[PDB]
């Protein structure tokens, strides 16, 4: 018969709009959701794309709508922030010292973000040049 | 109450205990070991240490030169052959420390860097960083959880002892959270409550040294040994009294007056030497006793700088520049930008001399067992004979470490050879500690407890301080005893069971009283000038190694009153002139 | 110079007496140099005796300090009135079983911690032989890691706590991490169950917000990360065992 | 106390393919919701670079039919996984979701795998 009563207080399905910290984190974690939607649209392109002229010209035009340009508008800024972001989290995965010093992440951060510039204009340059 | 069998429990987690602790679970495998603690273990003060560990390591060292600087250290008031045992047991202990994992910093041959502290010649200060304490702390209770032999009393608050016929049966302790009583029945008890610097205002200290176990063994008729011995660090914040290690000084800082002149120079410490080569024992990194004693000298002459908190002197760190600031003193940097507001590259520090550390405590033997059998006392609350006078720099993290382990290992035989005490005899003890707390609970009298400590804290700074004349210790000894009749008349309104702290901070201040007054007389008996104890009334002012040369042994009796007792000082190979 | 005083509201608490928690209120005058410590120190001494808190260090050393400061973990001595002008609110510390006042159930803290094993392991030197040899580099590995006070701010901020109070922790994962990547242990297989376990590692989203809190910035995210790495090679390595 | 033996988490094998995807995404989403997204539809780009023939003709070589295979599969695997723990996050609570997710990215998968197998 303890005179104790321990007082736990509830954690809401909402514990996350107070803190402006845990707000960022749901919307990092919610890129996905636009992320997964583009993966969705892809496969209407590949699949519309082994179906001929006419299923691709209609699949263009699905594209074409200005609802889903809006969208699709949303979905590149919301892969671009997981981009921004995922690259400020994957070097805290790596533990290197150099010179008796832990390294890190900017050194990191920087040549991913290059690697990114180098693919998008190589991609662009393959896509549309010729 | 609830009671608990233990083949000995230990009072403390700090260094001393846990180091007692893991020690006598190695000793004997098969014994159940109790360890109280009023703090989760790493809390314990032994946490807050930056400078680090004493221990012989380089080539050009010896034993002897460690044995040397101790003695002379503590004006020859140490009991040398205890001072042989240290100094040689403490490169094991800092090597087990490593063994265990603790961080020790290293010379990039992969081998344990040192650096100097205390004055001494040689340096022997093993450092992890400037956090040694809470490495050590942290190593060392980490390491015991490993022993399943040790059952840990966390948060758990003893309140006195059991004793019977001469010889240590267990003690009581309350369950902080729970509130209830519960008593621990061992055959022999380690005191590891660490020292009683919180009864000064101004001090170094976390909340948790106040000096309970010292209030203990008081009670049951264990003198206290050379208490006027209180030592001051001359470089602390001023208000807060938090440490600025000697490290900065160290670094080759620097402390300025008003007029940013160097002043050490003038009080027997010239000549000055230049911010790049800091010599030892010259100027900043002079002998403690006389830094600490600059500042009143410069403190009377208007030369100290005066700010709300208090009357300061500069820490001028300015010149060492970032790079090998945030390398070798990165953590104080931290404080200074809080506490004081003071960024130790673009501005100078506030400190002001501080109260630290007490080379007073419980009396013990060589193996830290006290006049009562069965009950030792290791690291700050015990005096071994270690210190005497004055602590040497970096020597108190070792004597935890060594000591710690030989309180362990010795409290370990006694227990195995105890035989029982008297059931009925010991029982009816716990009872009256049960009844005694009861008669504190309802006492009535409408006085505030917090009142009273802020008093003892004041009386303490000003006739116990660095310079001592009979009047203000008079005056202190005086309202120490008008503060003890005031204690009685408290009223404890909080009457709650569960983290009852109104009540424990109370019991704490009680003990502190005692002590405070041990502090008290001792100094104002003492008539000489030696260590931290100075006079500066006529034919004190000077050490006497011929009235002198003995250690003060306070008594608390019965009737409430401090008795002095004189014991000699043992000597091995080295006798003063 | 009559110091400013400021209006600080405190959630109180006793088992014996209240049902559920409520805020009170206490004036504190304060300066540029006041701590909330401090101000806690005063309303104990001044107005309401009957509170208890945790406390000691005063340097913010020790770890014992762990309250929220509006919706914050903090530091109780490393929080400064000052900087509170507009209001400040000072419930007990975040995801623990509140006991009393201030003070709450830190149990599954130490059982965490405990849990990972952390002591060298399986290093068969002895004292007479001389301390181990460790570079600077090869102390760097876990180094800052090994800076953890244990104040637990860490499992306030952590959401995943919240939500799973089985999670080990973001405090108690790092050092496992700590004592894996020290040189001088070779006990990393004993360290492993507990971290390859779903309330190990895998109970962290990365939310990042303990190190956000850390007051001795251990980073303990980069621990759980570089943790899930390892526990990853384990699986994979475990799997690959045919034997 | 707490658990002495405890289960090994199966989560490392998603937790991979999340930390591939993730990266696939970060690095080569952006161009190409440009590409595809954006200017394809707006039909801002030179002549008959992203015209049906010219699409079909690099879907269809093999670089691209591994390069559409990854571009589809990667960020599917990332994204679900992340929804998964989402459903957590909020308190919302889903049968199964460890198979509902991971079967609807395996589902995926296998359409994809066949779509650049040709149909
Ligand atoms: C800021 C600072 C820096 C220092 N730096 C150094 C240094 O660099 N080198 C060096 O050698 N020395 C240093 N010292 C001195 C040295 O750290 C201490 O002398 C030493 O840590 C004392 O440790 P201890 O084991 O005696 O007890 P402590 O570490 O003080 O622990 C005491 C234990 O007793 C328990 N306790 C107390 N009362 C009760 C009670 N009533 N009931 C139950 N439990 C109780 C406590 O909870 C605690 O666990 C420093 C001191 C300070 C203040
Ligand atoms: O005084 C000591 O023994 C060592 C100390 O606290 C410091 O780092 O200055
Ligand atoms: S990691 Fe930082 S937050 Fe967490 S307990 Fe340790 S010191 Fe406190
Ligand atoms: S906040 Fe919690 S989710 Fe992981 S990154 Fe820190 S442990
Ligand atoms: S008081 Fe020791 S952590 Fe803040």
């Amino acid at each position: 018969t303890t005179k104790r009563k321990p007082y736990v207080r509830p954690m809401t399905s909402t514990w996350w709009k107070k803190l402006p910290f845990y707000r960022f984190y749901m919307l990092r974690e919610g890129t996905a959701v636009p992320a997964v939607w583009f993966s969705i649209e892809l496969i209407f392109g590949l699949f519309a794309l082994k179906n001929g002229p006419e299923a691709w010209a209609g699949f263009v035009d699905f594209l074409q709508n200005p609802v889903i340009v809006i969208i699709n508008l949303i979905t590149l800024a919301a892969a671009l922030l997981h981009t921004k972001t995922w690259f400020e989290l994957a070097p805290k995965a790596a533990n290197i010292i150099v010179k008796d010093e832990k390294m890190g992440p900017e050194p990191i951060i920087k040549s991913l973000w290059a690697v990114t510039v180098v693919a998008t204009i190589v991609i662009l340059f393959v896509a549309l040049y010729w | 109450m609830q009671t608990f069998q233990a083949d000995l429990a230990i009072v403390g987690a700090g260094g001393a205990g846990l180091r007692a602790a893991i020690a006598a679970a190695q000793a004997n495998p098969n014994a159940k070991i109790a360890l109280i603690s009023k703090v989760y273990p790493m809390r314990s003060h032994t946490v807050a240490a930056e400078g680090g560990s004493a221990a012989v390591a380089q080539d050009h060292d010896s034993f002897e030169y460690h044995f040397h600087d101790t003695v002379a250290g503590g004006d020859w008031l140490c009991e040398q052959d205890v001072v042989d045992y240290f100094v040689h047991h403490c490169p094991t202990e800092m090597t087990q420390l490593e063994l265990w994992g603790c961080p020790w910093s290293r010379r990039p041959d992969g081998s344990v860097n040192v650096r100097r502290f205390g004055g001494m010649k040689i340096e022997r200060t093993w450092f992890a960083a400037d956090k040694t304490g809470f490495h050590m702390l942290h190593t060392l209770f980490q390491t015991s959880l490993q022993f399943p032999q040790i059952q840990r009393f966390d948060e758990h608050f003893v309140l006195d002892i059991l004793v019977d016929d001469g010889h240590v049966r267990g003690l009581v302790a309350m369950n902080m959270m729970e509130g209830t009583l519960v008593q621990i029945r061992a055959n022999a008890v380690v005191m590891a409550t660490g020292g009683a610097g919180r009864v000064y205002r101004y001090n170094t200290n976390g909340g948790i040294v106040t000096g309970d176990g010292m209030g203990m063994a008081l009670s049951h008729g264990v003198p206290l040994r050379d208490m006027e011995f209180v030592q001051y660090h001359p470089t602390g914040l001023p208000g807060s009294g938090i440490l600025m290690t000697e490290g900065c000084r160290g670094e080759g800082g620097i402390l300025v007056n008003k007029n940013g002149y160097r002043y050490l120079q003038d009080y027997g410490m010239g000549p000055e030497t230049p911010l790049g080569e800091p010599k030892n024992k010259y100027m900043e990194l002079g002998p403690r006793d006389k830094v600490s004693q600059a500042f009143w000298h410069e403190w009377r002459k208007g030369n100290t700088i005066s700010t709300p908190r208090g009357d300061v002197v500069y820490l001028d760190l300015r010149h060492l520049g970032e790079k090998k600031l945030h390398e070798r003193l990165p953590f104080i940097c931290e404080l200074a930008k809080a506490y004081v507001g003071v960024d130790p590259v673009k501005e100078p520090i506030p400190v002001r001399p501080t109260a630290h550390y007490t080379m007073g405590g419980i009396e013990t033997d060589q193996n830290c067992e006290t006049r009562i059998k069965g009950l030792f006392a290791v690291g700050e609350c015990s005096s071994v004979g270690l210190h005497g006078a004055n602590r040497l720099g970096s020597n108190s993290l070792a004597e935890l470490v060594v000591f710690g382990r030989l309180a362990g290992e010795q409290a370990t035989e006694r227990a195995a050879t105890a035989g029982n005490g008297n059931e009925a005899a010991i029982e009816a003890q716990a009872a009256g500690v049960e009844q005694r707390l009861k008669d504190l609970v309802n006492q009535d009298g409408g006085e505030n407890w917090a009142k009273i400590r802020d008093e003892m804290g004041l009386a303490m700074e000003e006739g116990c301080g660095i310079y001592r004349t009979p009047e203000l210790m008079q005056k202190t000894i005086d309202k120490l005893a008008e503060l003890q009749e005031r204690f009685k008349r408290v009223r404890i309104t909080d009457t709650s069971s569960v983290f009852n702290t109104d009540l424990l901070y109370t019991i704490e201040l009680g003990h502190g009283l005692n002590v405070a007054e041990c502090m008290a007389h001792s100094a104002m008996a003492r008539k000489e000038s030696r260590g931290a104890h100075q006079r500066l009334d006529e034919g004190c002012t000077e050490r006497d190694d011929v009235n002198f040369l003995k250690h003060t042994l306070a008594f608390r009796d019965a009737d409430g009153t401090t008795r002095l007792e004189y014991s000699d000082v043992k000597i091995t190979t080295l006798p003063p002139a | 110079a009559e110091m400013k005083n400021l209006k600080i509201e405190v959630v109180r608490y006793n088992p014996e007496v209240d049902t559920a928690p409520h805020s009170a209120f206490y004036e504190v005058p304060y300066d540029a140099t006041t701590s909330l410590l401090d101000a806690l120190g005063y309303i104990k001494d001044n107005l309401a005796p009957d509170l208890s808190y945790r406390w000691s260090c005063r340097m913010a050393i020790c770890g014992s300090c762990g309250m929220m400061v509006n919706n914050v973990p903090k530091l109780a001595c490393k929080t400064f009135l000052r900087d509170y002008t507009d209001g400040m609110k000072v419930e007990a510390l975040a995801n623990f079983p509140i006991e009393r006042d201030l003070v709450v159930d830190m149990t599954h803290f130490i059982e965490s911690l405990e849990a990972i094993k952390p002591y060298i392991i399986g290093n068969s030197r002895t004292a007479d032989q001389g301390t181990n040899i460790q570079t600077p580099a090869q102390m760097a590995k876990y180094h800052q890691f090994s800076g953890c006070i244990n104040c637990g701010l860490c499992y306030a901020a952590c959401p995943q706590f919240g939500l799973n109070p089985e999670f080990i922790g973001p405090a108690a994962i790092t050092l496992a991490h700590r004592y894996n990547e020290d040189s001088r242990d070779h006990g990393k297989k004993e360290r492993m169950a507990q971290l390859n376990s779903q309330n190990g590692v895998w109970s962290c989203t990365f939310v990042g917000y303990c190190s956000e809190v850390c007051p001795k910035h251990v980073d303990p995210a980069a621990a759980i990360q570089q943790g899930k790495v390892e526990s990853s090679k384990d699986f994979l390595i475990a799997t690959l065992k045919p034997r | 106390m707490i658990n002495p033996n405890p289960k090994r988490s199966d989560e490392p094998v998603f937790w991979g393919l999340f930390g591939a995807g993730g990266m696939w995404s970060a690095i080569i989403a952006p161009v190409m919701i440009l590409l595809v997204g954006i200017l394809l539809p707006l039909g801002l780009f030179p002549g008959d670079a992203l015209s049906y023939e010219r699409v079909l003709a690099f879907a269809q070589s093999f670089i691209g039919r591994v390069f559409l295979f990854l571009m589809i599969v990667l960020p599917l695997w990332c994204g679900l996984h992340r929804m998964h723990h989402a459903m957590h996050d909020l308190k919302i609570h889903v049968p199964a979701g460890k198979w509902v997710f991971y079967g609807l990215a395996a589902i995926l998968t296998v359409v994809t795998l066949i779509g650049v197998v040709t149909i």
